[PDB]
């Protein structure tokens, strides 16, 4: 389903990962397909002012939303992937936990409030290693 | 030998606002708006071992609730005619045929001076009012009760305000949860909760002591408020089994049709057929009276095992305040629940009033008009919950009392969305790995 | 041995038009812009650009205008109309211990207007200015009842400006001249990047700027064509120029009900004696400033020229006084008093309008809602709009005169300095690298 | 750092195009979230019909410009990349200099001057070329 | 052992609906509301090797085109004064000056009672009108639209004259259009291109007679959903245009009045010289050798020896009987049974009289209206007939003869006969096939 | 050729336009406002067509919506910046009994799309699956 097992772990949410990740615009494409079950109907919902604009500005925050994410991975050089290996070393401050605890028994909600205060720390070291990264390709390449 | 893996798609989110988008399924107010049909199969998840924490008196599904029930409604108001062209001087007398003793004084029968189609022309015209939308000038002489406030507006009348169970349903990007608790507290912890695509069909009734038309309590009598210590909280009573509720408007009505601009039409209310009756409700004595004896039961949890609990009518006011505010055919009755709310714990006739001219939401400055209906009014209806508020006590430790509440619509909104919340999904974290580039 | 290579995020602006958002820190301007500023707003220098700006081509100022006038329109749109008022008057002399002026200035008018009950009348009056009262043929007519619909401000609503700062919306930039002495035209060598300007206060003036920056320096003349009578030359100071304006007179107000729940306010009887509105200038800062206007001024003209000041020229009292807008009461300030000398306390009397077509449109009057009690109003000559008198040979004396009247001078003269320009981050370039 | 170093030469002035790429998307994302931060102001301009469609057409235009650019550098094989080199030389009549004749001390604001009508016919070339290699893979995976 | 491949940016097409928007050529309603300029050389693709199925019965392109033109319309009226003022009781006489006896009755005198700027005064003021608009009490008159209707009044400085508009896709769409001659409306189509956008269609409004429209190539073409179904109309397209000249000769003044505070009101003055009736010219052999181009085409489908008649209209009012013709702004409502009075045996200048009304229903549509105010001087219109609306008459099932009717009134038709040869159509750039590539 | 240029064309053949498509379903947005900015003392009146601003703002969007669900399809497939790629999943020949040289050559991509429209859906899930597996197994593989 569209959260799927929220309760598993760690290790078997990362499973579905595909299913959640095409959510966010299959379920704006099908809203057109809901609107057109009924076509007719459209130009009396278009007379409420404010509900098509209130409409207009839900969907584009979802694609803003979207591309930025996007963009993001990009940046930290993991479009493309779900799951992207990096250069940048876990720090114990984060979480003093072992790689049995933290992929077999927590779940991700779990996960997600132990480390909630480094996300912006994480996400700025790997747009450096990002960074450099390309430079050093550049000059191998040459 | 702990890297940092970037995931997306993670199934975690956050408390989160976001407007919701409203759909139905398969000239009706609601029908038109929420066009969209439901999924026919909107098959639920339960997320196994997820306990969620909700709070029912902030959730802002009841806001929007509010705020989309509000605009479509005046928005069904506004492309009909105005009846600013009656608040003239009208000329009434007492309606003396056929008047049984408890509409004494009711009825009034009142004559005026209103335009044609044509600007020069004016005609004589008369109509019937109720005593409560009259008022007197200075004793043949009298005014419509909004001339010194507010606009009227005549309300459509082939647009039928009958409540349709409807949906909120998430945006993408956004999920409703549900918790599947028999004894849900109202707030905190909640286990077996479900996603959902969207919430279950609520019908937007309108009411004020008396919850009509919602969802039974599964198995439990159930006292939910916000603060219950402080006694100027709002107590939401969710029965466990139905009470039946029959209302009448007796009396057989004609309506008649008048010109007053061009392609403007003001619907009278003409004269009555048979008998002039009182409107009524009738509540099964024994259902009610057993009713009660389960919710004290439970209001005693906190207020004390052998506190002596009361059951007073209600206090002053307005009569949307006063009253039972009961929508029923399309016309307004406003029923005296004092027989539903006299006794101590240690069938029931209501008489009902019936207005035209209306000031729904709790608003000024703007009114509507109800078009009368023609023939009779039988309703049947089912009570689903009360709203209860407390007296101060002074320093009475030994006894209790409770009066109706309500009146403010977004409790009638919190009974059936309690247990639904919305969540902003966010597919991006972290986590410790053993691979490197 | 050179390739292509293509770079993505390249620190390259071009000239732009797209439309900015309004900023802030029952005021019209200040409940219209929700966002709020950034407390700290980072500006960046910019080392070795050289970039050109122009002020009499930025489309900043018509924005600015724009949003002026519509949300003006918008939050007087579901206000209260005064269609019931135009009737005919009857009005008298107002004969209350009036001083000199005004004799002809105030009168006393009754009139029949419907109370909430369609078919009953009143009698009621109120007191209105000759300036928004006409003659037909004791029985007067408003002025605008031949021309517009004439709507009432809401009482509720402020117009008192507020700092309204601009801002570029992601993918643009606003670029600021910081040069000493700014041209208005032309290269700028010192420059920087913002995000949103300084806010401006949108304030409202016909021949005076006030209430704007005061100029680094020395007095700057600035103009689009300089030899050009035809066009309006802005002139901002290098020290301020403290004005005390007044409407002395003791106001009170009637509510009247016009309709169901509509109302219209009258102003009610003047409270004790009736004396003339008037504002002061310091006379010793207004010479000493004009003497430097003039300096500035021969720099365009010779060292051998004299500068004589006129008042203004015939025309519309927007025209012709100086408009100016105070607790929301409107004053029309004589001006002449400033413009007299020859370059070889100055009391201005002002009259009370009431009914304003504040834009150069004509069929959307607002009825300005009297204030009660007494106003007293204390603001910054920062500015003048200056024009050149008709063509002649005799250039040993040139006159100035007061113009202005477009509104769109008065941002003119304070977005000077902004530029909006787009950023196109992808293009390439050659290096000594192929795939 | 929005737009810092905009006068330096190019060379180092591209230490900062990450810098850039970024603000596009994250200044939309926050503007909507300072906006949103005042609900009780913000739901007036529900009433502005015009102000309502103005700033829906910035948004998405502002998109609009970003899918373009991120397309067109994906047809040319540079997705993901900032500085990517191409196999198309760099045509000697473009600029008629030698690479530190580029990296004179002159600034991409400048350069803009020396590429001026050339940028079609570049980009036409980028695309053709892409066009090419990826056939070739195309057969030389099956075999 | 082939393997799954995945390609993006396939040629494929597939039926869809979506918005298209409008552009124009490089005051007039039809272009202050259509600003984005047509490209002067537009990009025509021949499809080598693609047959493709039209069917103009069900192209929804029409439902737009008439869904824009009522908005537009809606919109253009919405600014100005609304005339309720002149909703009073008219004391009206018949004009009796130099008139010809076929205009007499047909132009009314009257004076009434209207305020003026000032809410506690009166004027008495008089115009002219036309019979159709004004209906007798019980010298006592009131207008028609009293009892059902406010009426607004048209904009004095706005123009409806018909521009080319050409309708274009969004991206992600495309536009296809049939070449093929003869083409009759359905079916598969071997001759098409693609298109950003359709030529340029002037939005002309008119019952019975199709004017300024396309004109066919080669045979005239007769296209119809079904034929033998009586409930059906039928396009005829002609190959040859017909040129018709029509006139309201009178020399007519206007008056403004003044009826609030920057509201006017335009009345028709008195009519300077000699009152004569409208009317419309058709040259006599040309319209006898057309219609007999028309009859040709019908036996293909009716018969050698089946008697062709054309009849003249049925009953209803004047948006349905007579010709309805907009032009200068004026409206004229004119008798075609001149044009319809003959009958066709197998192998063996015409003058119009018109009406002139002032009130205007005109989208069929009640509870609106429009008043056109009137044009000073006199006007004149030559315009080309370019096809036919007709009917038939059903009652003759089993018989030795067919007659056919002028019909219409319903306006997406006067458009599904420019828009017959384009289709809307979605890209979908995704697809698969085998190969002998694999990871 | 043409935006739709040799659509009758073979499905081998057509592969060498594919680029055509890919892009002018996308930039073509962007030109349509530069036609608008032709005469932006027009535009402005059409801002004030309250329907007609809303229906252009939904045409937008859903261009864009299109654009992205595919280009998302892609990058779960593992495609992402590619026109023509292959994958892991053999073709079944239950989708279509025919041999290679007879769908790429002498059959359009008009018609072969009618001939397995049945398959969409199952082939999108193998080729979503395949890339499910990939994906895990390279990060076990670098671990
Ligand atoms: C709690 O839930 C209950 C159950 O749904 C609601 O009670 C129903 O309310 C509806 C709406 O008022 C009632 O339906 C109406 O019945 C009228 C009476 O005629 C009936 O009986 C005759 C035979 O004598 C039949 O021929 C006829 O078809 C009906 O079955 C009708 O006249 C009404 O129709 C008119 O008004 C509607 C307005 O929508 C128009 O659409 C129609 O075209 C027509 O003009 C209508 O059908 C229904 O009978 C009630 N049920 C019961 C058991 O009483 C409660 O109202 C709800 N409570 C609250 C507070 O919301
Ligand atoms: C089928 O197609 C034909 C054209 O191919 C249409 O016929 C044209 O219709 C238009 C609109 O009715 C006619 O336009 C009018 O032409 C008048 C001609 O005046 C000439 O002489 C005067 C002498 O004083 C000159 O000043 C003038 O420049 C011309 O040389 C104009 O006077 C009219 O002006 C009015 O409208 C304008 C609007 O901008 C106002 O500003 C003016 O003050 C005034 O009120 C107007 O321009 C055109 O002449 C017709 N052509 C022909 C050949 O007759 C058919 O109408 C069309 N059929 C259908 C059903 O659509
Ligand atoms: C319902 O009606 C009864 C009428 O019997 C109301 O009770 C009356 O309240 C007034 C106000 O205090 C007293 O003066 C009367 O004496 C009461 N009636 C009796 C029995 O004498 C009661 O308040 C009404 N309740 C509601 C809900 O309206
Ligand atoms: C939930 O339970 C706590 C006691 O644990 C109580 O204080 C609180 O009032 C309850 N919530 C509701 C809505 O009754
Ligand atoms: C509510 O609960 C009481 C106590 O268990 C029970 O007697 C009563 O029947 C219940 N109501 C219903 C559903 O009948
Ligand atoms: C309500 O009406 C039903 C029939 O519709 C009847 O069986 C029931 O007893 C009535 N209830 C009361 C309290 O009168
Ligand atoms: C009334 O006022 C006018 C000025 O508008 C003045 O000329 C006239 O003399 C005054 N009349 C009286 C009696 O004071
Ligand atoms: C400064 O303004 C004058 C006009 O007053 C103009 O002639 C001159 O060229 C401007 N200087 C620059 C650098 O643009
Ligand atoms: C303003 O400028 C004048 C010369 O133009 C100078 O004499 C005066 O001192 C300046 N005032 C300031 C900035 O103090
Ligand atoms: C002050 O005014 C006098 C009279 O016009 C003039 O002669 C003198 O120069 C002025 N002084 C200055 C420069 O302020
Ligand atoms: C013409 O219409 C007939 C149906 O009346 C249809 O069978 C035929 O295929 C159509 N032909 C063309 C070329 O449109
Ligand atoms: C017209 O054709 C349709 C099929 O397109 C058919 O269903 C219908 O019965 C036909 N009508 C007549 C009158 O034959
Ligand atoms: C169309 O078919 C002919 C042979 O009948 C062939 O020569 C031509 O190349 C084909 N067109 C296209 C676009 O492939
Ligand atoms: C091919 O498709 C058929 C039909 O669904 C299916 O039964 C068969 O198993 C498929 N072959 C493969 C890929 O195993």
């Amino acid at each position: 389903g569209f959260l799927g097992a929220a309760g598993s772990t760690m290790g078997a949410a990362s499973m579905t990962l595909t299913v959640q990740a095409r959510n966010l615009l299959s379920g704006i494409v099908q809203q057109q397909s809901n609107l057109l079950r009924a076509p007719e109907c459209q130009q009396h919902l278009l007379k409420l002012t404010v509900w098509g604009i209130k409409q207009l500005q839900a969907r584009v925050l979802a694609v803003e939303r979207y591309l930025r994410d996007q963009q993001l991975l990009g940046i930290w050089g993991c479009s493309g992937k779900l799951i992207c290996c990096t250069n940048v070393p876990w720090n114990s401050t984060w979480s003093n936990r072992n790689l049995s605890e933290i992929w077999d028994n927590m779940t991700w909600l779990q996960w997600d409030k132990e480390i909630s205060n480094y996300t912006q720390i994480i996400y700025g070291l790997l747009e450096e290693s990002q960074n450099q990264q390309e430079k050093n390709e550049q000059d191998l390449l040459a | 030998n702990l890297w940092v893996t970037v995931y997306y798609g993670v199934p975690v989110w956050k408390d989160a606002e976001t407007t919701l988008f409203c759909a139905s399924d398969a000239h009706n107010v609601w029908a038109t708006h929420c066009c969209v049909p439901t999924d026919p199969n909107p098959q639920e998840i339960h997320l196994e071992n997820v306990t969620e924490e909700f709070n029912m008196w902030k959730n802002n599904m009841v806001e929007q609730m509010h705020t989309d029930i509000i605009s479509l409604w005046d928005q069904s108001l506004k492309p009909c005619v105005k009846l600013t062209p009656l608040c003239v001087t009208l000329q009434c007398t007492n309606v003396t045929n056929n008047i049984t003793d408890d509409m004494r004084g009711e009825l009034k029968n009142c004559s005026f001076n209103m335009t044609t189609e044509l600007r020069d022309k004016k005609q004589k015209v008369y109509s019937l009012f109720y005593r409560l939308d009259v008022v007197q000038i200075n004793n043949k002489e009298y005014r419509l009760i909004n001339c010194n406030t507010s606009a009227i507006t005549q309300a459509c009348p082939k647009v039928s305000f009958e409540p349709i169970p409807i949906h909120y349903c998430a945006p993408a990007g956004f999920a409703i949860l549900k918790c599947k608790d028999k004894k849900f507290n109202g707030t905190g912890p909640c286990t077996n909760v479900s996603t959902v695509q969207c919430t279950h069909g609520i019908k937007p009734v309108v009411s004020t002591q008396l919850l009509l038309n919602g969802s039974l309590a599964e198995e439990e009598v159930i006292i939910r408020s916000e603060n219950i210590t402080n006694n100027a909280k709002n107590i939401l009573v969710q029965l466990n089994e139905s009470v039946q509720i029959n209302c009448t408007r007796p009396n057989n009505n004609t309506r008649k049709s008048i010109r007053i601009g061009p392609g403007q039409w003001f619907y009278a209310t003409g004269d009555i057929i048979g008998d002039i009756r009182q409107a009524h409700c009738n509540v099964s004595k024994a259902t009610w009276n057993e009713t009660l004896g389960k919710v004290v039961k439970q209001l005693r949890k906190h207020f004390g095992n052998n506190t002596i609990i009361r059951f007073a009518n209600s206090s002053g006011g307005d009569l949307e305040v006063t009253t039972h505010s009961f929508n029923c055919g399309g016309e307004f009755f406003y029923c005296n629940t004092s027989g539903l709310f006299n006794s101590t714990w240690i069938s029931i006739t209501l008489p009902c009033r019936i207005k035209q001219i209306i000031n729904m939401w709790q608003r000024i400055g703007q009114a509507m008009y109800a078009p009368p209906i023609q023939g009779v009014i039988r309703c049947v209806s089912n009570i689903t919950g009360l709203i209860l508020t407390r007296d101060g006590g002074s320093t009475n430790s030994t006894t209790e009392t409770f009066r109706p509440g309500g009146g403010d619509m977004r409790d009638n909104w919190r009974s059936e969305l309690y247990k639904y919340k919305v969540v902003k999904i966010e597919p991006l974290g972290v986590a410790p790995t053993r691979c490197k580039r």
